[PDB]
């Protein structure tokens, strides 16, 4: 119990590992990977076809009972051919436990909408469509939610520039707000911060 | 604090509380705005020996996730069922 | 025992006959589980936990002492969970998740850091 | 039920980028050179994609560096050269790829410093 | 542990039922609410007489920025650019070169006070206490341009406010 | 010290001054050019050199932890003074 | 090259959805001008709609066409329900952008942009 | 044919005879810390930052200088290894001056970075530090020799690469000093390179002095035109202005050096 | 509470207004008082506690009708419990340092930064490059005043 180091909890690590393979045994058709982090969080990585079967099972199964969708989001990794990682964070009140379910898609492949499983997923999928451009099939009402009306692009993609492409001002001649190509009085100053010395040997990739 | 006796009684009666004991305006009970200097303590790593950083390096103890299954007996739940909450004994019903 | 005036949860009505309702629901779940392949992990695990719950229902005629054994909250919460399990079992008949993995991911799909 | 689409991947019309910043840009795909001020090699592991530098000018009020190039700070990271090229192709950017530079393997020998008859004998330590 | 906020059955005896009828017909609980606002009418108000009286502040208050000097009059800032690096808003802009006596000193030090989030990171990062956030908060302007501070403005602020800044630093530096 | 250009505009301690013909000086018409008057290069020169009896002296700017990081200054060269790289104070080794 | 479709199995089905969208936009322009009190004519509005479809005429991937149609319907719904304001409808006409000549010499005189 | 099998943290690797422990670690993508070792200079083995444990060997070996032996298992991350690095870093920093805010190396300093990754996070040195007089070696390289860590890279480069036997060490012990002894200028056509190979801010570019910090520069990889060699260079710019020129490694052209006209 | 709790006008405006069932609240992703007003017994300070919430005693208020009035009573009672927690924090405040004694994460004290070489290096690097974090992803949540507040941090 060194004072500055976060203590381990092996009991939680063991319990989550056992449940991880329990889920893999029951849904082998869709489960591609199961892992538990060193701070005791369980992740199920699945084929995208399994979004509805897997999420239904975790919600309704008597030994799972993940009734609450805490969060639904996406991550963009341009180096992958399926660049978008879709992440579901679920909470089980009955068993006081959390689980993460992850799948993937590319710019042109639809993902089945999870609104039938969780009504909470409605706006989360609109946000993912808005910020990443991932289409969700059978969504009752898919449209932008955060961006401006008529906004072009998906800002949270890694290749969308920080300041975008257009900016707004009031123009007296046309007596309205107009959109024009972005110019910055002071360009954002890119910093190269990474140290050229490796920090964490435990995570070194093979050469 | 400068309210006359009659006014103190009037607002005490109207509110139904003894308001003079817990006034919402602050007077002389607050801390002085000048204070003596502090002398803060140091942490557990302030030692001259037996203190090698490698033995107290939380960041370097982090490990990649444990792969339970990859595509490269009794039923279980994620954890034991949550224990039912108890009613408060301080004040069970408001 | 004296009847519950409320379950405490908005919209969850008290059940007047919880033992009978639970026996019906678990029996239905076992029936539906019979059309799933015998070696499918879902059937084996759900049969095991369903039979445990059903055994506890038969062996305990008191609701409050039954709620303690079931460890699922109010008895009306256990009934709702039994109904949710039945609905899932019917769906898993049409999904057949016990079949082999439909497709492997690309090479570096789950590699982090990149 | 799946479908067959044999054409090349071209998402240039559903990314919302202005046409000027698709067809007039030049992406450079490279592995960053080691900073010669330091010996660490940890920043020469991954492939980078950057775009061609454009005009910066002085702001009249303050003298700050102004730009009209939305891509001036855009840098993407890729595991392999093939990943970077594939990303550039589908987004419609012309690109140059520079082959990775790996330090030559050297023959080091402390003993050579004290050679009997060779020029590698060092005059100081 | 938990408690119920609203789970109580009213008594159905004749006195209780008649107490509730009086409350309904004679508006007793509404009259009680009138008593509370009446008691406030006769309390001393909490208002202070700004600008003749001021709200209290502490030595840690983060206000207008200033560039400081050593007692000799030399500038403290040696153009390390730690403040510029840490600034969450990128509100700081710095240029530097050797001074005519070889000193390491800035030729530009701008803070865009309309970018700045007044977070105090710059004064935490400074190794020599050159850049600080002073105690002034009454510097609203009539134009946007007046809030783009260059080095001359920031040095004047330091010269203007140093007497208070030094006393504030004295009060709090043992907590840093 | 703060000089003035042949146009009358004051020259800052960084040597800045709009030249004769730079339109940008219109921003000062009806207003003023902010210029700090206490030039730190002149102020630090006013300080006297401190005579010390050791080859190496240390400086922290004064004020303890209110000064600058403590540095050590070598005073072996007699042709010049050691200067603090942080605060600019000067030191010399007596005989 | 076996990929999951969005809506259209092939370009023939996609071009049907494109024509349906074009009709919906074409009928809508008269209402948009009237409702938003725009100072342009229905002819200019429909010419602009035509110009927007034309820029994408070179696509051959049905999935890309489907996404363009999905966005087109989203854009149309924003307009019909007056979620857009007049400023949004008029952003298609870029009335405040000065001409940017597109010949080598003109660019050469103004700067370094190719 | 004559390759021998060695292990880096239990991972087998086949290496030519004469390969050092440091070079063996490179093959598995592990970079041993170093200060005195430069792969293009003669081996020195004096900083001791490369000390690494060999399994079953009671003594840590200098990885930069020690040839590998068949079957050796190099424990690049053992407590014995980590404690050796911490001890050496502590000695390196004992007399080093608190100059980071005023030192041009700040932000791209091997001493800073390796102290972060391999050293302790605090000091237990309660004495006064050494202070050294600076030495004028010309208009291109400024010397702040109190920052020198006596790695001798500059001496070896000047002798071996530049072919100038002007730099050396005088005195001995803690008072050992790198320099020219007499008043001399190191004005070789390759002199500026010693700025790059000096790991600390002891040797810095006079023209570049104080103008920028590493993290704020943009690196444009380009080519030199000051002659016909075509040396690969990095043009460092900031806010629309060229700040300095750095070499870019090209084994078949300029290796990792540039001429002083290029620089 | 004198102004509102028993006020018949206030009750008319809030009683039986905006009823959400416990089942709907869960499926819609509600949290905090939006769950507890409908009778769900859930509070992350009790069930998934953090920094020292397991060492303090307090009661979670629970509603019975899942309407605005019950959610208003829950928020009023949560203020009283906050005062109860604050009292225990005032009495049980321990001595010691206030940031982790590990200068590769938390900056050194200013006096150390100005005396010790290691401290100055670490101060310099923490305020420029910043500390590196080992690769990984976490979803962390707290019982924020408005409900479950979390971050998915990669
Ligand atoms: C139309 C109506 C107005 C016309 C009649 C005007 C009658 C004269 C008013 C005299 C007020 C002057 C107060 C005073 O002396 O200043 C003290 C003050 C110095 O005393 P202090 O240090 O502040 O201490 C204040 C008390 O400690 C703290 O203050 P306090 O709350 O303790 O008040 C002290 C005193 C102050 O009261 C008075 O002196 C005037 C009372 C007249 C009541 C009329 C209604 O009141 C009492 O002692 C209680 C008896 C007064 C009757 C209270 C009955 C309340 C209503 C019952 C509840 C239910 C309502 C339904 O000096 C001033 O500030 C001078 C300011 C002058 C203001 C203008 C006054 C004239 C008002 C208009 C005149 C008509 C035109
Ligand atoms: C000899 C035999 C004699 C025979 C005759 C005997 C007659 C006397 C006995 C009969 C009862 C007398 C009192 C009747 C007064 C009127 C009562 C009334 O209407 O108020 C009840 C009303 C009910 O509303 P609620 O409480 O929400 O629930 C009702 C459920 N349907 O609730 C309300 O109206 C609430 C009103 C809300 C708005 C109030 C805002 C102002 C409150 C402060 C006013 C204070 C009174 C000031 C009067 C000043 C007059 C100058
Ligand atoms: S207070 Fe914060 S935002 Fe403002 S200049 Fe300082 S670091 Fe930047
Ligand atoms: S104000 Fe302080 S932190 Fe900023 S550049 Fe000057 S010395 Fe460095
Ligand atoms: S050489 Fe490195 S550690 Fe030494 S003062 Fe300069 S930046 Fe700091
Ligand atoms: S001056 Fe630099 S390169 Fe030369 S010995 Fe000292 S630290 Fe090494
Ligand atoms: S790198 Fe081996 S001793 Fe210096
Ligand atoms: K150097
Ligand atoms: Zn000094």
């Amino acid at each position: 119990t060194r004072p500055t180091v976060r203590p381990r909890n092996d009991v939680a690590h063991k319990q989550l590992s056992a449940f991880g393979e329990y889920v893999a045994e029951i849904l082998p058709k869709y489960v591609q990977q199961v892992q538990v982090s060193c701070f005791n969080e369980l992740e199920i990585c699945i084929h995208p076809d399994g979004v509805i079967p897997v999420l239904t099972f975790l919600r309704d199964h008597s030994n799972a009972q993940f009734k609450s969708l805490a969060d639904l989001t996406a991550v963009d990794i341009p180096t992958r051919q399926n660049r978008f990682e879709i992440v579901y964070n679920l909470l089980s009140l009955r068993f006081n436990s959390r689980i993460r379910v992850k799948t993937y898609t590319d710019e042109l492949t639809p993902i089945e909408s999870s609104v039938p499983v969780y009504k909470a997923a409605n706006w989360y999928e609109r946000e993912i469509w808005d910020m990443f451009g991932v289409f969700f099939a059978n969504h009752p009402d898919l449209r932008r939610i955060l961006t401006d009306y008529g906004f072009e692009g998906h800002p949270f993609r890694k290749d969308f520039p920080l300041s975008g492409y257009v900016e707004l001002r009031y123009d007296d001649e046309v007596k309205r707000v107009v959109a024009e190509p972005v110019e910055l009085a002071q360009e954002f100053r890119k910093f190269d911060l990474n140290s050229p010395w490796e920090a964490f040997p435990a995570y070194r990739q093979p050469p | 604090a400068s309210a006359t006796r009659f006014i103190q009684w009037l607002r005490n009666w109207a509110s139904g509380r003894d308001l003079q004991a817990k006034l919402q305006l602050r007077y002389q009970e607050i801390s002085k705005r000048t204070q003596p200097p502090p002398k803060l303590p140091v942490g557990p790593s302030h030692k001259l020996s037996n203190n090698y950083y490698c033995t107290r390096d939380g960041r370097r103890e982090a490990m990649p996730p444990s792969i339970v299954m990859s595509s490269q007996k009794k039923a279980v739940s994620p954890a034991p069922p949550i224990k039912r909450w108890e009613l408060s004994q301080d004040e069970p019903y408001l | 025992g004296l009847l519950k005036k409320t379950t405490g949860l908005v919209g969850l009505a008290v059940c007047e006959t919880p033992h009978e309702r639970l026996k019906i629901l678990y029996t239905k779940i076992l029936d539906v589980l019979g059309h799933i392949p015998k070696n499918a992990a879902y059937r084996k695990y759900t049969e095991q936990i369903t039979n445990e719950k059903l055994s506890m229902v038969k062996a305990e005629p008191d609701v409050k002492k039954l709620e303690e054994r079931l460890q699922g909250g109010q008895i009306e919460e256990v009934i709702l969970q039994a109904e949710n399990e039945l609905s899932l079992a019917r769906k898993m008949i049409q999904w057949k998740p016990w079949e082999p993995l439909v497709e492997e991911p690309p090479a570096s799909q789950w590699k982090w850091p990149i | 039920q799946l479908i067959t689409v044999d054409e090349k991947l071209d998402i240039t019309t559903i990314t919302g980028v202005p046409e000027e910043h698709i067809k007039t840009r030049k992406a450079r795909i490279f592995v960053p050179a080691r900073n010669n001020m330091q010996s660490g090699v940890n920043n020469t592991k991954k492939w980078k994609m950057e775009f061609d530098t454009r005009e910066r000018w002085e702001n009249p009020l303050m003298g700050w560096a102004s730009t009209a190039d939305p891509l001036s700070n855009l840098v993407l990271t890729f595991s392999t050269k093939e990943d970077a090229v594939a990303f550039a192709e589908k987004n419609g950017w012309s690109y140059d790829v520079e082959e990775r530079k790996v330090p030559k393997p050297k023959s080091k020998s402390y003993g050579a410093n004290f050679s009997w008859n060779k020029r590698t004998r060092v005059s100081t330590k | 542990t938990y408690k119920y906020v609203n789970l109580r059955e009213p008594s159905m005896d004749m006195k209780s039922v008649t107490d509730r009828a009086a409350q309904t017909l004679l508006w007793t609980e509404l009259i009680r609410g009138l008593g509370m606002t009446l008691s406030y009418l006769f309390r001393e108000p909490a208002t202070i007489n700004y600008p003749f009286e001021k709200g209290p502040l502490s030595p840690r208050f983060r206000g207008e920025h200033a560039l400081r000097r050593y007692p000799s009059g030399e500038e403290r800032c040696i153009a390390c650019k730690l403040c510029e690096a840490v600034c969450p808003a990128q509100a700081i802009t710095i240029e530097a070169e050797p001074r005519a006596d070889g000193s390491r000193r800035t030729t530009r030090y701008d803070i865009d006070m309309t970018k700045c989030i007044y977070c105090g990171f710059c004064q935490e990062a400074c190794p020599v206490d050159a850049i600080v956030e002073g105690p002034n908060f009454e510097f609203s302007t009539e134009t946007h341009e007046e809030l783009l501070y260059n080095k001359e403005k920031l040095l004047n602020n330091g010269d203007k406010w140093e007497a208070e800044i030094a006393a504030n630093i004295q009060a709090d530096y043992l907590y840093r | 010290g703060v000089r003035t250009s042949p146009t009358g505009e004051k020259v800052t301690h960084t040597g800045q001054v709009y030249d004769d013909g730079d339109y940008r000086k219109v921003r000062f018409v009806g207003r003023q050019k902010e210029v700090n008057e206490n030039f730190a290069i002149d102020l630090i020169a006013e300080q006297p050199v401190s005579q010390v009896g050791s080859r190496v002296i240390s400086c922290d700017g004064g004020g303890g932890a209110l000064g600058h990081p403590r540095v050590y200054i070598n005073l072996d060269k007699e042709t010049k003074t050691g200067t603090c790289g942080y605060c600019g104070l000067q030191f010399r080794q007596q005989h | 090259t076996s990929v999951k479709p969005i809506f259209s199995r092939d370009m023939n089905e996609a071009k049907r959805r494109v024509r349906e969208l074009y009709r919906a936009w074409y009928r809508e322009v008269p209402n948009t001008v009237h409702l938003f009190q725009l100072d342009i004519s229905v002819k200019q509005g429909r010419d602009k709609v035509r110009e927007m479809f034309k820029k994408n005429a070179h696509i051959t991937d049905p999935r890309v066409v489907d996404l363009l149609v999905i966005k087109g319907k989203m854009e149309l719904e924003e307009t019909i329900k007056v979620w857009k304001q007049r400023t949004h409808v008029m952003r298609f006409f870029h009335e405040t952008e000065a001409p940017r000549p597109k010949d080598f010499l003109s660019k050469f005189y103004v700067g370094h942009d190719p | 044919s004559n390759l021998i099998e060695v292990f880096v943290d239990g991972q087998s690797v086949m290496v030519e005879p004469g390969t050092t422990v440091l070079q063996a670690c490179e093959k598995v993508g592990m970079q041993i810390p170093r200060f005195c070792y430069h792969e293009r200079l003669s081996v020195a083995g004096n900083c001791r930052m490369c000390l690494v444990e060999i399994e079953k060997a009671p003594k840590v070996v200098a990885a930069c200088a020690m040839p590998v032996m068949k079957g050796w298992n190099i424990l690049t991350n053992s407590e014995k290894t980590k404690k050796a690095r911490e001890g050496v870093m502590e000695f390196l920093l004992a007399n080093h001056p608190l100059d980071c805010p005023i030192c041009d190396q700040g932000g791209e300093c091997d001493l800073q970075d390796q102290s972060m990754m391999f050293g302790s996070d605090r000091s237990r040195f309660l004495e006064g530090k050494r202070a050294v007089e600076d030495k004028n070696i010309g208009p291109l390289v400024k010397t702040i020799m109190t920052r020198c860590i006596q790695c001798t890279r500059c001496i070896r480069f000047a002798s071996e690469i530049a072919g100038v036997d002007d730099l050396g060490t005088t005195g001995r012990g803690n008072d050992m000093q790198v320099g020219t002894y007499i008043e001399k200028m190191f004005m070789s056509e390759l002199s500026g390179n010693i700025i790059d190979i000096c790991p600390v801010g002891a040797l810095t570019s006079k023209p570049y002095a104080f103008t920028a910090r590493p993290w704020e520069t943009r690196k444009t990889e380009s080519i030199d035109v000051m002659d016909a060699v075509g040396s690969n260079i990095v043009v460092s710019t900031r806010t629309g202005e060229v700040m300095r020129i750095l070499p870019r490694m090209h084994e078949d052209i300029n290796e990792e050096w540039i001429s002083d006209k290029t620089r | 509470e004198e102004m509102l709790t028993n006020n018949r006008i206030w009750r008319n405006r809030t009683v039986d207004i905006g009823i959400v069932t416990a089942e709907d609240a869960l499926n819609y992703g509600f949290s905090g008082v939006m769950l507890r007003g409908s009778g769900i017994q859930w509070d992350l300070r009790k069930t998934q506690p953090y920094d020292v919430y397991d060492q303090v005693e307090f009661d979670v208020p629970i509603g019975s009708r899942g309407d605005c009035y019950d959610r208003y009573l829950c928020r009023v009672e949560e203020m009283r419990q906050s005062i109860r927690i604050i009292s225990q924090c005032l009495n049980k405040m321990p001595p010691g340092e206030i940031k982790v004694d590990d200068a590769k994460v938390s900056p050194p004290k200013r006096a150390e930064m100005k005396t010790s070489m290691e401290s100055l290096i670490h101060h310099f690097k923490l305020y420029t490059e910043g500390y590196q974090v080992p690769p990984g992803a976490t979803y962390t949540a707290i019982e924020a005043p408005k409900g479950e507040f979390g971050v998915y941090l990669v």
